[PDB]
């Protein structure tokens, strides 16, 4: 995986 | 009735939100953002809800306030990846109430 | 405007349909998501899509399921099993691999 999009959700 | 034992836990609950800067366990998960929540996770808990709890007469025994607070924890790593902000908080959480609900429970059982 | 055009376009706002949230509908944000290219060789989004079909890109039926199937792997490799994203790729794969069986019966009559 990347470091990713974070947040909670949308 | 406002009891001895009510006083300790709102101190107590309290104590376990100074540990929480970004107010990230405040309030439920908002349902309207986080759709698959409710897929994953069966007992939503936070820090409001257990206010709420509290001053409604429901955490009558340490333990089942413990309980809740411990959910406020396990459902967050459940629901987040490891590498997140709030995996870490929970972390972090599990560690720093840990200890706060050490010396409140030893106070309450004097009770 | 051949009917198997308007078939995709159809097919493609079918697939749309099951985005609820809209996660798949624009590339993933290159400046909210830098490290995005390092991981993903080939990007899709249902709007590339539309332009792709709009500008006659999808020959067959099979180039335009190989885009689909696209959005989904790229999202699963990209982010963790346990964020929204995958999740929504996790049901997309299922509810569009769906759509696409039916259109495909169609496709291959023409």
């Amino acid at each position: 995986s990347g470091r990713g999009k974070g947040g909670k959700g949308l | 009735q406002l009891t001895p034992f009510l006083i300790l836990l709102r101190k107590t609950l309290e104590q376990l939100q100074e540990k929480d800067t970004g107010n990230i366990f405040s309030e439920p998960v908002p349902l309207s953002e986080v759709p698959d929540y409710l897929d994953h996770i069966k007992k939503p808990m936070d820090f409001f809800t257990m206010k709420q709890n509290l001053e409604a007469y429901r955490y009558l025994n340490f333990d089942d306030f413990e309980e809740d607070f411990n959910l406020i924890v396990s459902n967050c790593l459940k629901y987040n990846a490891k590498d997140t902000i709030f995996y870490r908080a929970a972390v972090r959480l599990r560690e720093q109430g840990g200890a706060v609900l050490r010396q409140a429970r030893r106070q309450a059982e004097k009770m």
